[PDB]
């Protein structure tokens, strides 16, 4: 999930 | 285009089925993007995406809180179905970062078609996850 | 949904290296998609290398062709070229997922998505030729 | 048939040929101090043309590269002969031989123009090959 | 070219 979160971070 | 699943089985009450709710939620956020975007610039799809990606974070969580309880033996197909959704999101992102990198170009309209494509995949697969898990509850019952 | 007519018959193709390279690249893409299903990573990683080698070749050649072409067309071509680089990029992304998920159920799904990318690449390589061709015929009046 | 809108080789030939013509049309009335600059322009235009051709070769089939290389040599040789006769003419300014030396000048210039045109004709035939005409 | 040829003609 940390990887899904790293993606999400890129969007912020 | 082959393979197809008949409608979600009727044999299971969906009143407190948060997987069914989250899938429906995720498919819905894709439809929002997939049907708006053609028009709007980077100040409008970048969130439209972050949205889809949030709705997925949820579904994935809810599925985590749901696997323990199912038969141990069916945990692998569901864990896989989940990772697939992750990469589906990854594609969507890659094609977003691209539509951005090329604004007001002949290429902008193209990376947009590639997004719609990747988001459609996401939804189809979100629906396949639910399909798997249902078979997983059916098993546990009979 | 879209489809285009066989490449124009109004151009000689014995000195046509763009044609040769598009042909080359589509071949490497067929080779991959015919072998890919049973192939392990040792096998299919090089199958993708061949696709990239093919495409790199092709792109050089288009570099060396643009100068003979009206400047009015240099943009369409230069964009098509960039699109092929992204096509190759999505193909590598998927190759890499397939690698990771060897010994698992998803080796076969990520292989399906390789075939898709590799198909997009081929298709777009053929559209590029169609554009370069329209360009040569503008040059020739 | 060919579109010359950004044909630098055609643009340069035309200059080298215009250059030879300005000289040719000017020469009989003219002193050494006027005609050496004229030949200078011819040479500059030649130099420019050969550079452009040097850059165009790589985009063109190897089957043609030497016909072009030879055309190129030929032009250098002609500017050779022209510079030669220019020097004679200066040597004999105010003499019974001044004319015949100007006439050998025009002859050299006109050969240059004509061979420069032959080089355009070569290189065109190679682009037609590369763009694939029938 | 007919223009380049028109020049060439001026030379003969």
């Amino acid at each position: 999930l940390s990887e899904l979160d790293r993606l999400l971070l890129e969007l912020n | 285009p082959q393979e197809i699943s008949p409608p979600p089985t009727a044999n299971l009450d969906r009143s407190n089925d948060k997987v069914y709710e989250n899938v429906t939620g995720l498919v819905k956020a894709v439809i929002e993007m997939s049907s708006k975007i053609q028009p709007a610039p980077p100040e409008e799809y970048v969130p439209m995406v972050k949205e889809v990606g949030l709705a997925l974070r949820t579904l994935l969580a809810t599925v985590d809180e749901t696997i323990p309880l199912l038969p141990a033996s069916t945990h692998r197909e569901i864990e896989m179905a989940q990772k697939l959704l992750n990469s589906d999101l990854g594609e969507l992102i890659n094609k977003m970062k691209l539509a951005q990198q090329y604004v007001m170009t002949s290429l902008q309209q193209e990376y947009k078609k590639q997004m719609l494509t990747a988001a459609h995949a996401l939804a189809v697969d979100a629906k396949n996850l639910l399909d798997v898990i249902d078979q997983a509850r059916l098993k546990m019952l009979g």
